[PDB]
RNA sequence: AGUGAUCUAGAAAGAGAUCCACCUAUCAUGUUG
């Protein structure tokens, strides 16, 4: 039920700045902010490509609250270290686009990259396309 | 009826009851500075000449004429004694 | 240090990244701009939707209310429901920052709600809950699409005329009693940016793997282009279209789509696109799943129907007879234009009987009872086709 | 770090002539060499 009330706030929202004012009206307790996030990022990868709605959303979640700040950083290592291995290329790519976006404003902070290990051991082919589509997000935004 | 500026003029013909809600995701010295330390320079030889002046005025005792002379005298003096001390520093 | 111009309805306005104060990211319906030497963003492209297609859309709206004086309420809402995805699958992301279309949609879709409502003589809002309206038509709702429920964005209109002054605050769309979000379509229609770039990249990948094919002097096959099937435009499903050997000679298609104007009074509002040539450009299938969800379900939206006093076994056989029934027998008689007219009253009947629990609902603001005749049932307003 | 802003609501008598979103369609050949 919480999943549905969420998912619905997200599709009955024209931009992003209407979804984000309705979680925010919610408030959602701080140990299920961390859900809250995953269900957006969830939401997110089921649509057929990537979109801006979802960059805006999470920017201004997080620009509210720390706590909001918080938990996208903890939602992202977790995709990193444990959910990549869930998501097919389509999901990765959508989930390095979305990434790379919120850290190539700094409402994700590079630093979140210090758990990335390129090496033939630590990481994944998941992993490793996800690394791809993250940085080249990051050079389409930023430049070399 | 708008409130801070924000709904609209009514809620009659909009097709909604016009609640307004807060949004809550919006959140070498130059040259001219040498002139002006020799003006203060020069303008503390014609200070004294005025206190000197001030001093004799006040007393009441002199002719505005011999006042005048001791005036020019100690302003000489002055100016002799600057002019010499500006020889000896540009030396 | 804007460069501004309208084209194919569309409001343009691009500001180069070297011209901004600050670059500030965006929601949809503002494309980015990418030099393709650098293969950097940079400048971006503002929408909006002319004035002149607003003005175009409410005209079609004010089309379907003044043609529909005696339509079923279902066929008003299939209509309404045209129209609507018209507009949405034509324009996408440049609706986004269009207030004054916001606003229209809101008044179009209640109209068409009081088409339905002064069909039944009757406005009042308990009588008329949202399940009435967006409940599918396999279900017995009018299966409409919403678009107006949203929140409109609302800001001080002097500092609006002058500069951007963000979304301070929202005003409420379309609003009613029971708390349920109704989706919203726009929330399952691509917008163009993404199609675009998900197209370059289908595209792209479909022209190495059709090298690759005839470097192994292969065929490709129909399943190892599953998963792109459904992206590019035109669509790659096009390549394997069933009639691609004559449509290979179809020449001069969208202008002569754009042509038919001034030739047929009855013209489709998808003027600007050909299925056989660009495929489907939208699936809108996933609305009512969620629509479903948004009202609570089968199970609510049964309640709200006459269906526990039918004795049917399950929901699930509940096939209604989509295809026949007497003003089906009854249409291609000798009949006079009344007799013609009056046809339509019958499934108007069945819509009502079937939402009857709620259409006569006792919570009402104002109503004397009506008794009605030989049977022991109040009705709390005058409702004939009831 | 989360305050405020909430249209609507039915009766009588007349009227009404229709058309376009919309369920993914490659070898298998007996023998004679
Ligand atoms: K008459």
């Amino acid at each position: 039920e919480f999943k549905k009330k969420i998912y619905l706030v997200l599709k009955s929202s024209l931009s992003g700045d209407e979804a984000a004012h309705k979680l925010l009206k919610l408030k959602i307790a701080n140990n299920l902010k961390k859900s809250v996030v995953d269900i957006i990022i969830k939401s997110s990868l089921q649509e057929s490509t990537f979109s801006k709605f979802y960059s805006i959303l999470s920017e201004r979640m997080i620009t509210f609250h720390r706590s909001w700040q918080t938990a996208y950083n903890e939602t992202f290592e977790q995709n990193y270290t444990q959910d990549i291995e869930d998501y097919e290329t389509d999901q990765l790519r959508i989930l390095g686009k979305f990434w790379g976006h919120l850290i190539s404003y700094e409402f994700l902070p590079m630093d979140c990259l210090k758990i990335i290990k390129l090496t033939e051991e630590e990481s994944c082919p998941q992993g490793r396309i996800f690394i791809k589509f993250l940085f080249q997000e990051l050079v389409n935004e930023l430049g070399l | 009826m708008s409130y801070n500026g924000i709904g609209l003029k009514s809620a009659k013909g909009s097709s909604t009851s016009g609640h307004v809600q807060r949004s809550l995701a919006s959140n070498r010295p130059l040259a001219v500075q040498k002139q002006i330390e020799t003006h203060m320079e020069k303008r503390e030889i014609e200070v004294q000449v005025s206190e000197l002046r001030d001093r004799l005025e006040e007393e009441e005792t002199l002719s505005e004429e011999q006042i005048d002379k001791k005036c020019e005298a100690l302003r000489a003096k002055l100016t002799n004694e600057w002019q010499e001390q500006q020889r000896m520093s540009s030396l | 240090p804007n460069l501004l111009f309208s084209m194919c309805g569309f409001e343009v306005r691009i500001l180069p990244r070297q011209r901004m104060e600050e670059v500030v990211s965006n929601d949809e319906g503002v494309w980015d701009l990418v030099d393709e030497r650098t293969k950097q963003r940079t400048a971006k492209a503002y929408l909006k939707v002319s004035e002149e297609e607003i003005k175009k859309f409410d005209s079609r709206i004010r089309g379907i209310l003044m043609a529909s004086g005696s339509t079923t309420f279902t066929k008003v809402a299939a209509k309404w429901n045209t129209s609507l995805i018209s507009l949405f699958t034509y324009f996408r992301e440049a609706i986004v920052a269009t207030e004054p279309l916001l606003d229209i949609l809101v008044k179009g879709e209640t109209r068409i709600q009081n088409r339905v409502k002064l069909g039944l003589n009757s406005k009042m809002p308990t009588r008329f809950p949202p399940a009435v309206f967006y409940t599918p038509k396999e279900l017995g709702g009018l299966g409409m699409i919403s678009a107006s429920h949203i929140l409109i964005p609302a800001s001080d209109l002097s500092w609006s005329k002058q500069t951007d002054t963000g979304i301070t605050h929202f005003r409420a769309g379309m609003t009613h009693e029971d708390e349920k979000l109704i989706p919203t379509i726009f929330r399952y229609i691509t917008t163009w940016e993404n199609e675009f770039l998900d197209s370059q990249r289908v595209w792209a990948e479909y022209a190495t793997k059709r090298q690759e094919a005839i470097q192994q002097n292969r065929r490709l096959a129909f399943e190892e282009l599953e998963g792109s099937w459904d992206r590019g435009i035109p669509r790659i499903s096009t390549l394997f279209q069933r009639d691609r050997h004559t449509l290979a000679y179809d020449r001069g298609h969208r202008i002569r789509r754009e042509f038919k104007q001034y030739s047929l009074e009855r013209n489709s509002p998808f003027w600007w696109t050909n299925s056989h040539h660009d495929g489907k450009l939208w699936n809108l299938n996933a609305y009512r799943t969620d629509v479903i969800q948004a009202l609570g379900g089968i199970e609510t939206i049964l309640e709200h129907t006459l269906f526990k006093g039918t004795g049917f076994n399950s929901w699930e056989g509940l096939f209604w007879e989509k295809a026949s029934g007497f003003e089906d027998s009854m249409q291609f008689k000798k009949l006079t234009h009344a007799q013609r007219t009056g046809l339509s009253q019958i499934p108007n009947r069945r819509f009502t009987l079937w939402w009857s629990p709620t259409i006569n609902r006792a919570n009402v603001y104002v109503g004397f009872l009506v008794q009605l005749d030989l049977t022991g049932i109040f009705l709390h307003g005058k409702i004939p086709t009831l």
